């Protein structure tokens, strides 16, 4: 009765970076990594 | 095609392949998807790749990657005559032939 509540979905997510300031300290070169729950994760892939 | 069975695993034709036998009216002329099952919202049951006895053991509701088939149950409903059963007798004297 568990498992027939088992459903999965196709979630869409946006997100823009419009700008970025006030840094300090800056010693090499800015990337970020978003990720949602285990998805996304750079490290978690080889490709997607 | 071939993946609609019987009870025992034996082939049968698609769902919508079926028509009512003589003396009889279809109740429901589309095939219900059966939920009253261990099945998912969609009717479906999974099983992992069908073992070397050829007769599947398990099936869940949840769907994993270690599952290789998928599997639903469906329900249609016919209705007789309201005279006599004679004609039923008519069409099941060929039991094997």
């Amino acid at each position: 009765r568990v498992e027939k509540y088992l459903r999965r979905r196709k979630y869409s997510l946006f997100a823009a970076f419009y700008s970025a300031t006030m840094l300090q300290d800056v010693d090499d070169a800015i990337q970020f990594e978003v990720s949602i729950g285990n998805y996304g994760n750079k490290f978690d892939m080889t490709c997607l | 095609s071939d993946n609609y069975t019987d009870v025992n695993g034996e082939k049968v034709l698609p769902k919508d392949d079926i028509e009512c036998p003589l003396g009889w009216k279809w109740e429901d002329e589309e095939w219900s998807t059966d939920l009253n099952r261990a099945v998912d919202e969609q009717g479906w049951e999974y099983s992992i790749t069908i073992p070397p006895e050829r007769k599947p053991k398990h099936w869940v509701p949840a769907e994993k990657m270690y599952y290789t088939h998928r599997r639903r149950r469906w329900v249609r409903l016919r209705r007789r005559d309201l005279s006599q059963m004679e004609a039923l007798k008519r069409h099941r004297q060929a039991e094997a032939e």
